[PDB]
């Protein structure tokens, strides 16, 4: 419960989802409500294990 | 003294700021508006000059209204 | 250790008060769009922005997974709690504090229109199991069509005042807002608290100004009309 | 005078009313009451007063203040069923004295006695030994023992000076006129200590 | 002076800035749900010491922005074009001028200055008094003349309207420019409007338009359901004018 | 906090004496207090481990959800049941879990103490988790616990000196950041090394039952959580480990003894 | 050095945390702040004995916002008492901003600072703080150029932590700079407890005090006409209804509203109240017959 | 001025915990004498919401209900600071150090009421008396009696309870070492109220029945008011007592020990064999 709050707090999210994903170690995504970003992979998911028109998190 | 007070507000008072018009002009005492009754019978509206302020992002904003150029000028 | 388990509990409802901040205020509104998983969930904040967020002590999935009103705190964008349907309805249930002027006393007339109407839309509000019982399958929508002044919203207006409730009157346009983005989550709320109390009748004045054919689609203002438009359809099969 | 909470007290009875200081008492103590808290403030203001009523049921209708403003409005009303208790205002006094507004000051008490006492010799003894072991004397402007009875104050007074570090006086103004408002002649001005 | 924008200012940044917004629904008079102006739905508190009877779905409020309780109590909605219109009449315009057409100055006077002193003269008949007055005739004869010296001879107060400032790019904008000048109107009742060249605000039917035509027919859209609709004008008098009333919308 | 740990020296071997004495402490006004009877028991006790002490100090600790009391508790079973080693890892495992991360700084120095001489296996690896937490108090607790079972012994042997050794120099180097986890690095370093690997401070003496010095010196020791001075009181505690001959003349006479020891397993170790 | 400066440890009395939370919550969302009266004994013991309030204002926290006529009348008080007192420092609560410093707040910290290198500022619970407890924790403020020099590790010294985010990194770096969330005990007596434990003297009648028969007879057929229908949902339940996730349990073994759940609210208000009421009645009628 | 305007006293627990620190720091200044402070809080109204209180100086003599002394100035001071503050605050009335009720608490009453309105007596005590709280509530009640002086002036006891602002009672949470002992909330906490009403009604016959023998030889003053009340006890005698049963717990716990026993009965089954397989398994599992 102590963590919960820490966690809790944030910067705060995006819905976005995967336009195209490069072979350069950044993927394209379009934010729904703002335009198109570049942005380089995190850890969980990454191009080969994403293909595009999945809904990422962000 | 004032500069000292005023520090707080100094800080945001710089870059970047927007531009922005007047909803309505209001017209009220200098400092501290009415009191209201319940349970402590005290001060809620402490609005003195004030302006109620539509910005062009298309976003409204309330705000007390600087004592030096009035509400009423506005 | 027996007793350590009620100490323990006295230490956690103490902790819980650590919760119960981030719980009230301040807090913005969004809406369940689905979950997707326990520890974290896909949202629509009211705003036209959609955000993944946190689950604060894994919240049930029970009367949250359907498409309702949840909490969430502003400075995180987290969602912290849940609230029902009911809640954040945009307009309440109008034709009790602005009726019309009008009655069946305004037409006497069309006599075959006035039988069909009182039987489609007053009679399911009140004996729905008589109106299913019948033949007719559940309560769908109607749809009034004629040239101009022939009472098309007339009859609708004169049910409504007889009644004093069962009905929520909505303008076309406040769907619309001039901040974009928040133009099609107008839209859900007041729909859904149609379905919370049902029966209960969406009525629109004029569908036009929205229920255009074409749209521009290239500034920020047809684009908007076209977001209402959008979400209409697809909240008439949700009803 | 310096560094000194006073008690002043006031006497409300049937007694303190009369024309015997003319024009009545309840005018001319008036008059009286300024001229102590006066003189006392005049000679280094750091002393202040107190009031409350020596008589029947004791009212504090005061705590430490320099304030003249209270002596002279309680003086100028008077009940006629009132008459003197000399145990209630003592015990009073010394109980009040102690918590103070200023708070550094020894301990006097000034009374203004305008009615023959109505407490027996038993009584009189009694507070004396008190007024003498808390160190705490009072100082007396006296006509009110002289109007038909006799001046028992006058004993007191003699033994409670030397020993205690508060000073005692026995004030002597004879009754029917002699004046009771021009008390520069005989000094109740200020109160002296005894060290 | 300096001093006392220090003050007031001070106030503000509490908050990190005062946000208006408006009860979207009274829920309880304790916790109200807020719909912002600035954009997203929040449930919100309210100060044990604020009368809670001044907060109504109705009227308007301000939040902190970092606490969302209701901070303070602001008057109700108001748009800036509409609070000038009002509130100045220039030009005035003389009575005389329009007369020697005297007649059909009197058909427009019934609708006009009968109601503002009472409603009662028409409710005696049997019938809820007219809404809304077209003028029209020949290019150049008064139409737009005759609105505003009846007006200006009452003393009553009168909102003049640019009705090509009613519509702006920007959506919903322009649905709320009518709805607002009857609302002002309403508040400040006995009362006049005066839109003029009414084909401005007017559409058609539309549907293959540009984005021009997008706005057109929303403002249309909204100025039936106030004028005749659901909601009525218990004094305010709507005036036209119009040159030609050959392109609004077939409904109007 | 300095009479609180003065109380129980001077009660060394009364047994059930002690118990009327931290009975009153506890059942007093003030918080600080019912700590001072933990202290009582604690030293007393020590040369049986009897059921009698250990009830009390447990029964502070749940009554109360107070973070002091329950940490303080802790730490003072390990004393009595080191005649009996080990007991001790199954009973402070169930009270490090709770929701106070105070009991856990509590837990890591019971485990230490009972284990001082000569450990156990599972008195090691119930210290460990803490090492990596980053509550720092706890982490603290658990580094200066791991390096008094340690003590005497040489680097290459133990894998953890090695590590905790790179862990040391970092923080150590940082001087902005919290002074818990830097003093757990450095007393447990100090320890480690502590007289060139010739000092111990003993569970118990090595004749059959326990060593005073080690017990006086260690309790006070527990506490620099606020005054830091008292860890010095260690040097008390440590307990030469070798024999020194002696006789009639008064020379040291050449004693020559066997030891279960190699110098090709064991050779001299030095930190970092 | 020769220098002191620590982190100093706040002996909160009994009257002193009660009151310090009442202002703070009645002050919301206005930031309200008050004096702390005291006593300093030991060497890093500051001793709270009592607080009164500066008024509640859009304008506090803030120089402006002590007053000398409340301080000076309320200092004045306490001499007829006979209570000698130093203003060890001051409290404040910040109700738009977490328990870290706020901006606003550095001026006021300042002039205490100088003044008492021994006055701390010191965040009262209001109702915004997200990690709260009640966690209060007193701080001083530096600036970055001081913390060089080596004056901010001074004060870090000879404190317990404890990590808090209710307003993300930017907090926690302050919060770091300072002293990093410094050990609150509270100074307390058995006697005092007890008078907070207890609601009223009320209880040793109202413990006895039933309702009407004909209502706890309600109650009992409420409860029973509720459960016989969460019967037939718990029915299919009964074959699995021990996994993980809610989503998941919605189909299977009804997870959308819960049977388990309904069942067991329902029998443990019903059990307790039965009980008492019957117990009750009972007890008092063979002492009063 | 009214003393009738009181029938609800809720006290925060703020007032209740302040009159135990002003005994000890105002010098102890009680015992024999008597420390009357005054409540700050609202009035002019019915229920009475005490925020908090503060010390006032006092010196009493009890046996002779007509010395006293009691400080002017602390009043107005005191009631003008904390009205900036919060605006609900006023005087409200004085606490009274006990030990139970007097009759010398009637002389003190009077000179209240010239000051601000109030004549509430509250009678806070520091020493811990009833199981509950040692505070009782009193509003100054005129009845007839026919035994002494007809009209006499008396206290009725009117209903005490309690509050706390929401910050201020986790705070209350926090000074404890506990929670709290009741609540009369769930299972747990229901029970322990019942018990505690049972001391507490042996605790309130005694009082009554002493006093009795008392009257009979050995005489005390008496009232018509307090013995025709106690009679009508006696009078009033029970019915019949009947109902309330319950018993539906043991479906609830049976239910629930079928779904946990499914996943045991099948880990009992597969678990028996692998016993054996078990041992090399978990050896290779532990070794590294």
């Amino acid at each position: 419960l102590r963590e919960e709050l820490q966690l809790l707090q944030e910067q705060g999210s995006y819905v976005g989802e995967v336009v195209r994903a490069m072979d350069k170690k950044k993927v394209l995504v379009k934010v729904h409500p703002e335009g198109k970003f570049v942005v380089d992979v995190d850890k969980n998911i990454d191009i080969n294990d994403v293909t595009p028109n999945c809904r990422v998190a962000l | 003294k004032i500069k000292e007070n005023s520090e707080k507000i100094k800080v945001n008072k710089t870059l970047p700021y927007l531009v922005s018009n007047v909803i309505e002009l209001l017209d009220v005492d200098p400092n501290d508006q009415e009191e209201d009754g319940a349970n402590i019978d005290l001060d809620s509206q402490r609005k003195g000059k004030c302006a109620v302020i539509k910005t062009s992002t298309r976003q409204t904003y309330f705000l007390p209204v600087i004592g030096l150029v009035d509400a009423e000028k506005l | 250790i027996k007793d350590e388990q009620k100490n323990l509990k006295k230490e956690f409802l103490h902790a819980q008060e650590e919760v119960k901040r981030i719980q009230s205020i301040p807090l913005v509104i969004g809406q369940f769009l689905e979950a997707v998983d326990q520890n974290t969930a896909i949202v629509g904040s009211t705003t036209g922005s959609n955000y993944y967020v946190r689950i604060l002590s894994t919240i049930d999935r029970e009367l949250l997974k359907p498409n309702a009103s949840v909490a969430l705190h502003k400075h995180s964008n987290a969602l912290v709690d849940v609230l029902p349907p009911e809640a954040d309805s945009s307009i309440m249930m109008l034709t009790s504090d602005q009726k019309p002027d009008v009655m069946y006393a305004d037409i006497g007339g069309m006599d075959i229109q006035k039988q069909e109407v009182r039987e489609a839309v007053e009679l399911p509000l009140t004996h729905f199991e008589l109106y299913k019982q019948i033949g007719i399958d559940p309560p769908r929508g109607v749809l009034m069509y004629g040239p101009p002044g022939c009472g098309k919203t007339m009859l609708a207006k004169a049910v409504a005042h007889h009644t004093t409730a069962a009905f929520i009157r909505v303008v076309g346009s406040e769907f619309v807002q001039k901040y974009l983005g928040e133009g099609p989550r107008m839209v859900r709320d007041v729909f859904r608290l149609a379905k919370e109390n049902a029966p209960a009748i969406i009525f629109i004045d004029e569908i036009d100004a929205i229920a255009t054919k074409r749209f521009d689609a290239q500034t920020g203002a047809d684009r908007e009309v076209q977001r209402i438009l959008l979400e209409l359809l697809n909240q008439m099969d949700g009803f | 005078m310096v560094l000194e909470s006073t008690m002043v007290c006031v006497d409300n009875s049937e007694y303190m009313r009369n024309g015997d200081f003319l024009p009545t008492r309840l005018q001319a103590q008036q008059d009286a009451v300024n001229i102590v808290c006066h003189s006392k403030t005049r000679s280094n203001p750091e002393n202040n007063v107190g009031l409350i009523t020596l008589a029947n049921d004791c009212e504090v209708l005061t705590t430490l203040t320099p304030d003249t403003g209270r002596i002279l409005s309680k003086l100028h009303t008077v009940q006629p069923k009132g008459k003197i208790t000399f145990c209630t205002g003592i015990r009073v006094a010394h109980l009040a004295l102690k918590h103070r507004q200023g708070k550094n000051h020894k301990m006097r008490i000034i009374a203004f006695v305008g009615s023959p006492v109505e407490d027996n010799e038993k009584d009189l003894v009694k507070l004396a030994k008190r007024l003498k072991k808390e160190k705490v004397n009072v100082d007396i402007i006296n006509f009110g023992e002289e109007e038909v009875n006799t001046e028992k104050l006058t004993a007191f007074v003699n033994t409670l000076n030397g020993k205690d570090g508060t000073g005692s006086h026995l004030v002597t103004v004879p009754p029917g006129p002699s004046l009771a408002d021009a008390l520069i002649s005989s000094p109740i001005l200020a109160g002296e200590g005894g060290a | 002076k300096q001093y006392e924008k220090s003050e007031n200012d001070l106030k503000a940044l509490q908050s990190v800035g005062q946000i208006v917004g408006e009860v979207l629904k009274q829920l309880t008079e304790e916790k109200f749900i807020v719909k912002a102006t600035n954009g997203p739905r929040y449930v919100v508190g309210c100060r044990r010491q604020l009368d809670k009877s001044k907060l109504k779905p109705g009227t308007r409020v301000a939040l902190d922005m970092t606490t969302l309780t209701i901070m303070r109590y602001l008057p109700r909605e108001v748009d800036p074009l509409v609070y000038n219109m009002s509130h100045e009449d220039p030009g005035n315009v003389s009575y005389s001028e329009i007369g020697g057409l005297s007649e059909q100055i009197r058909e427009l006077r019934e609708v006009i200055e009968l109601p503002l002193t009472n409603p009662e003269l028409f409710q005696r008949v049997g019938i809820i008094p007219p809404k809304g007055c077209l003028l029209y005739g020949p290019p150049g004869t008064g139409k737009t003349l005759l609105a505003r010296a009846v007006a200006s001879q009452l003393d009553c107060n009168f909102l003049k309207v640019v009705s090509s400032s009613i519509v702006d790019k920007y959506i919903g904008e322009s649905a709320r420019l009518i709805r607002e000048m009857f609302n002002y109107a309403r508040d400040h009742q006995p009362c006049i409007i005066f839109m003029d060249e009414i084909d401005a605000i007017g559409g058609r039917r539309f549907s293959e338009g540009t984005s021009a035509d997008r706005e057109i027919q929303r403002t249309l859209m909204e100025l039936l359901n106030q004028m005749d609709g659901f909601d009525t004008l218990h004094r305010v008098k709507m005036i036209m004018a119009t040159n030609r009333p050959d392109t609004l919308d077939p409904a109007l | 906090r300095g009479l609180a740990v003065g109380i129980a020296l001077v009660m060394y071997g009364r047994m059930e004496e002690a118990d009327a004495l931290i009975e009153s402490l506890c059942r007093d006004k003030d918080p600080i207090l019912r700590r001072s009877g933990m202290y009582t028991v604690a030293m007393a006790y020590c040369g049986s481990g009897n059921n009698k002490a250990i009830r009390r100090l447990l029964h502070v600790a749940v009554s109360d959800v107070n973070d002091d009391v329950r940490r303080a508790a802790v730490e003072s079973l390990g004393f009595i049941l080191f005649r009996t080693p080990e007991q001790c890892p199954s009973v402070v495992s169930l009270l490090s879990e709770s929701y106070n991360p105070h009991v856990r700084y509590g837990a890591a120095m019971a485990l230490g103490v009972c284990c001082a001489g000569t450990g156990n296996k599972e008195a090691i690896n119930l210290l460990e988790p803490m090492t990596n937490d980053p509550v720092n108090y706890v982490r603290q607790g658990a580094l200066i616990a791991s390096a008094l079972i340690m003590i005497q012994q040489t680097e290459i042997t133990c894998p953890k000196v090695n590590q905790f050794r790179q862990l040391y120099s970092k923080v150590i180097n940082d001087k902005h950041d919290d002074v818990m986890a830097k003093f757990g690095a450095i007393l447990a370093q100090g320890i480690l090394d502590a007289g060139g690997h010739n000092v111990t401070i003993s569970l118990q003496s090595r004749t059959g039952h326990t060593h005073m010095p080690s017990v006086v010196g260690v309790l006070v020791f527990t506490q620099f959580w606020f005054w830091f001075p008292l860890s010095h009181f260690l040097s008390l505690a440590y307990t030469p480990t070798c024999i020194i001959g002696l006789n009639k003349d008064l020379k040291m006479p050449k004693v020559q003894y066997k030891s279960n020891c190699k110098p090709s397993t064991f050779a001299y170790p030095a930190p970092l | 050095a020769p220098a002191v400066d620590t982190a100093e440890q706040v002996y909160i009395s009994s009257l002193a945390l009660l009151k310090m939370l009442k202002h703070g919550r009645a002050g919301v969302p206005m930031e309200v702040m008050g004096l702390m009266l005291g006593e300093f004994v030991d060497d890093y013991t500051v001793r709270v004995i009592d607080v009164f309030a500066m008024p509640q204002s859009g304008t506090g926290v803030s120089v402006e916002a002590v007053d000398p006529v409340f301080q000076a009348k309320m200092l004045d008080m306490l001499k007829q008492t006979g209570r000698p007192e130093m203003v060890v420092g001051w409290y404040h609560s910040h109700p738009g901003f977490g328990c870290w410093l706020s901006g606003v707040d550095i001026n006021t910290q300042q002039s205490f600072e100088a003044l008492s290198e021994r006055a701390v500022a010191v965040v009262v619970d209001p109702i915004q703080s997200v990690k709260g407890k009640v966690v209060i924790d007193a701080f001083r403020l530096i600036n970055a150029n001081m913390m060089v020099l080596g004056h901010e590790p001074r004060q870090t010294t000879s404190n317990l932590g404890h990590l808090n985010k209710p307003s993300i990194q930017a907090l926690i770096h302050g919060l770091n700079r300072h002293y990093y969330s410094i050990t609150i005990n509270y100074r307390k007596n058995e006697l005092e407890q007890k008078m907070l434990l207890n609601l009223h003297k009320k209880s040793w009648m109202e413990g006895l005090t039933l309702q009407d028969y004909s209502e706890h007879c309600k109650h009992n057929e409420s409860v029973v006409k509720e459960m016989l229908e969460l019967a037939k949902n718990y029915n299919k339940a009964v074959e699995e209804e021990d996994k993980m996730t809610p989503e998941q349990l919605a189909i299977k073994n009804v997870g959308k509203q819960d049977p388990k759940r309904h069942l067991e609210e329902h029998v443990d208000v019903l059990m307790t109240s039965n009980i008492v009421q019957c117990l009750a009645a009972m007890l008092d009628t063979v002492v009063f017959k | 001025m009214p003393e009738l305007a009181v029938q609800k006293v809720v006290v925060h627990p703020l007032v209740l915990l302040s009159v135990v620190d002003h005994f000890n720091r105002i010098g102890k200044v009680g015992n024999q004498k008597r420390v009357v402070g005054v409540l700050l809080g609202s009035w002019q109204k019915k229920v009475l919401d005490v925020s908090n209180s503060f010390a006032v100086p006092f010196d009493e003599d009890d046996k002779d209900d007509s010395v006293w002394f009691l400080d002017h100035d602390y009043l107005e001071n005191m009631y003008g600071m904390f009205k900036k503050v919060n605006a609900r605050e006023r005087i409200v009335g004085w606490y009274h150090t006990g030990p139970k009720l007097h009759k010398n608490d009637i002389a003190i009453n009077e000179l209240m009421k010239r000051y601000c309105p109030n004549s509430v007596l509250v009678i806070i005590d520091v020493k811990p008396k009833d199981l509950g709280l040692p505070t009782e509530a009193y509003i100054s009640v005129e009845e007839v009696h026919d035994d002494g002086t007809p009209t006499s002036k008396t206290f009725e006891h009117v209903t005490s309870e309690i509050g706390a602002e929401e910050a201020e009672e986790v705070g209350v949470e926090h000074l404890l070492r506990d929670i709290k002992d009741t609540t009369v909330g769930t299972l747990s906490q229901r029970i322990t109220n019942q018990v505690h009403g049972l001391k507490g009604l042996n605790s309130k016959l005694l009082d009554i029945r002493t006093y009795l023998e008392k009257v009979a030889s050995g005489k005390l003053p008496i009232n018509h008011h307090i013995i025709y009340q106690l009679q009508d006890v006696f009078n009033l005698l029970p019915d019949a007592s009947l109902q309330e049963f319950v018993k539906a717990f043991y479906l609830k716990t049976n239910d629930q020990m079928v779904v946990v026993y499914l996943a045991s009965l099948i880990r009992s089954v597969v678990a028996l064999h692998n016993l054996i397989n078990n041992k090399i398994a978990n050896r290779d599992a532990e070794k590294k």
